[PDB]
RNA sequence: AGGAUGUUGGCUUAGAAGCAGCCAUCAUUUAAAGAAAGCGUAAUAGCUCACUGGUCGAGUCGGCCUGCGCGGAAGAUGUA
């Protein structure tokens, strides 16, 4: 198991690429072979994404430190969150066709302006365009 | 740093040493230095547990008797002939 | 649902592929000159290994992927058999850079984030086979 | 059934029972397991 | 089967088997097979717990055997009265106190030498444990 | 619920794909997943373990020292 350095350890390194991301995106992703992450790992590092899962217990020890603490409730169940690092979105719309195409799993709540982003309207990220469209 | 409590013993022999070990306890002596030899009881399975480490027979331990700190080192120690015990350990003074 | 390691521009034979998916339902020369045409552009004795994918009216389609890393490594050695000892019979030498382009062939076949990644699996498999790296 | 006078488990699936007195091995797995002590 | 090479004398006394042993800690090896019953060990028994813990560490580390069998005992023949002078050596026994170290091991991990300390010890006739190195 | 990729590791063999045998046992993506703990196949497939995320919500694990018991424990005239 995970000693208590271990999991200190844990929590730094996430909460440290929480401070540098801009777009958080919470999924479950129970009942999904390793393939089809597989394929989504290729499809994060790709997109510039950062994929984790870990602990609920332990991600609310993460977010606590800002500015995410909306999503607390959002870790009751089996969670996957997803950091965009660099640019915003992509993630929030990749998980959402990737969500529909595999009728697996759901999808929780995104959080973007250190506000919580209720599960049916996160279509206002998943439609944000690129950065690099205002030309 | 390991720190025990010890009783001066009442009296000794045989008799007496073997009374000890029946109530959970062992006979010990303290000598070295100029001082006289001082004979002492120890409770056993508080010690066993200390001796149990490496350290125990390399670092300098104090033992508080009438409320009075020695500073010893375990010297040698006689254990059972085929029980996880103790009968005797010798320390010297420090 | 099978899965092979055929020669390049070659297929058909009753002890290497006939029996094994044809006895799943699978037409045998379709598959065959399907295969050879698409595996033309391979180099010369390349064993490639496919994924075939039939369906319950035995019908099929398959993907070819990158040779084996065994295979590749075993060409990149110049030799033709792996150690029957690893690591207790050495059998030969690629440089890091053998390693290197057999990884990226195997890169569009790894899962490996980086270069480097890739290059340590071929590694794993180059000390598998009682090849040195040199 | 084995019955011997050490019966003891022989697989991850073997439990241990006593049954009025008597220590019996049972396994879900392998009916070879069987044992009884006597 | 050890035995002494020569002997001063071929026969001895029955004697006794009182007191307490000596060679209570392991020595040269790191685990050891402490003996807590009293009893004789023959050569064969010796042999056969050897044997036993050699092949259950397949001939690895190093093993010490800290008794000898250098007591010799007589028999008398089937069908043979009492009297007529003392019976002949059958074999040789070594005489075992409580507390007597056995058999000691070494170059091998504890687990394994609990093992090998385990099968050898159904060989033997005396109750026995299972003792390591300490600092004394 | 997952238990993945190189990959059917190399050798051997008619076949040997984690799982007859021999040698190696690395590396990747990992939350985690042994070049595989057991069943399975002619060889694959297929089941399951190790391991990990989830649920649950306060205890649970396995060694020592000891007390008293249990099995081991079948005989001949009649309980005996």
């Amino acid at each position: 198991a995970l000693n208590l350095q271990d999991k200190q350890a844990i929590v730094a390194e996430v909460s440290e690429v929480a401070k540098g991301a801009l777009s958080a995106v919470v999924a479950d992703s129970r009942g999904v072979t390793v393939d089809k992450m597989t394929e989504l790992r290729k499809a994060g590092r790709e997109a510039g994404v950062y994929m984790r899962v870990v602990r609920n217990t332990l991600l609310r020890r993460a977010v606590e430190g800002t500015p995410f603490e909306c999503l607390k409730d959002a870790f009751v169940g089996p969670t996957l969150i997803a950091y965009v690092t660099e640019h915003p979105g992509a993630a929030a719309r990749l998980f959402k066709e990737f969500a529909k195409a595999n009728a697996k799993f759901e999808v929780k709540a995104a959080a973007f302006e250190g506000e919580l982003i209720p599960a049916s309207q996160i279509d206002r990220l998943a439609t944000l365009p690129t950065y690099e469209e205002a030309i | 740093m390991f720190t025990i409590n010890a009783e001066v013993r009442k009296e000794q022999g045989k008799g007496a040493s073997r009374r000890l070990r029946a109530a959970n306890k062992f006979p010990a002596i303290i000598y070295g230095g100029k001082e006289a030899p001082l004979a002492i009881e120890l409770d056993h399975d508080k010690v066993m547990n200390m001796q149990a480490k490496a350290e125990f027979y390399s670092e300098v331990l104090t033992i508080v008797v009438d409320g009075k700190e020695i500073k010893v080192k375990a010297q040698d120690v006689q254990r059972h002939p085929y029980k996880p015990k103790l009968q005797h350990i010798d320390f010297v003074r420090a | 649902y099978v899965k092979l390691q055929v020669a390049a521009g070659m297929a058909n034979p009753s002890p290497p592929v006939g029996p094994a998916l044809g006895q799943q339902g699978v037409n045998i020369m379709e598959f065959c000159k399907a295969f050879n045409a698409k595996t033309d552009s391979i180099e010369k004795g390349l064993p490639i290994p496919v994924v075939i994918t039939v369906y319950a009216d035995r019908s099929f389609t398959f993907v070819t992927k990158t040779p084996p890393a065994a295979v590749l490594l075993k060409k990149a050695a110049g030799i033709k058999s792996g150690s029957g000892k690893p690591n207790k019979d050495k059998v030969g030498k690629i440089s890091r850079a053998q390693l290197q382009e057999i990884a990226q062939t195997k890169a569009a076949d790894m899962t490996g984030a980086d270069i480097e990644a890739m290059t340590r699996s071929i590694e794993g498999t180059a000390r598998s086979m009682g090849l040195v790296v040199e | 059934m084995k019955v011997r006078a050490s019966v003891k488990k022989l697989c991850r699936n073997c439990k241990i029972v006593k049954r009025d007195g008597v220590i019996r091995v049972i396994c879900s797995a392998e009916p070879k397991h069987k044992q009884r002590q006597g | 089967m050890l035995q002494p090479k020569r002997t001063k004398f071929r026969k001895m006394h029955k004697g006794r088997n009182r007191g307490l042993a000596q060679g209570t800690d392991v020595s040269f090896g790191s685990f050891g097979l402490k003996a807590v019953g009293r009893g004789r060990l023959t050569a064969r028994q010796i042999e056969a717990a050897r044997r036993a813990m050699t092949r259950a560490v397949k001939r690895q580390g190093k093993i010490w055997i800290r008794v000898f069998p250098d007591k010799p005992i007589t028999e008398k023949p089937l069908a043979v009265r009492m009297g007529k002078g003392k019976g002949n050596v059958e074999y040789w026994v070594a005489l075992i106190q409580p507390g007597k170290v056995l058999y000691e091991m070494d170059g091998v991990p504890e687990e394994l030498a609990r093992e090998a300390f385990k099968l050898a010890a159904a060989k033997l006739p005396i109750k026995t444990t299972f003792v390591t190195k300490t600092v004394m």
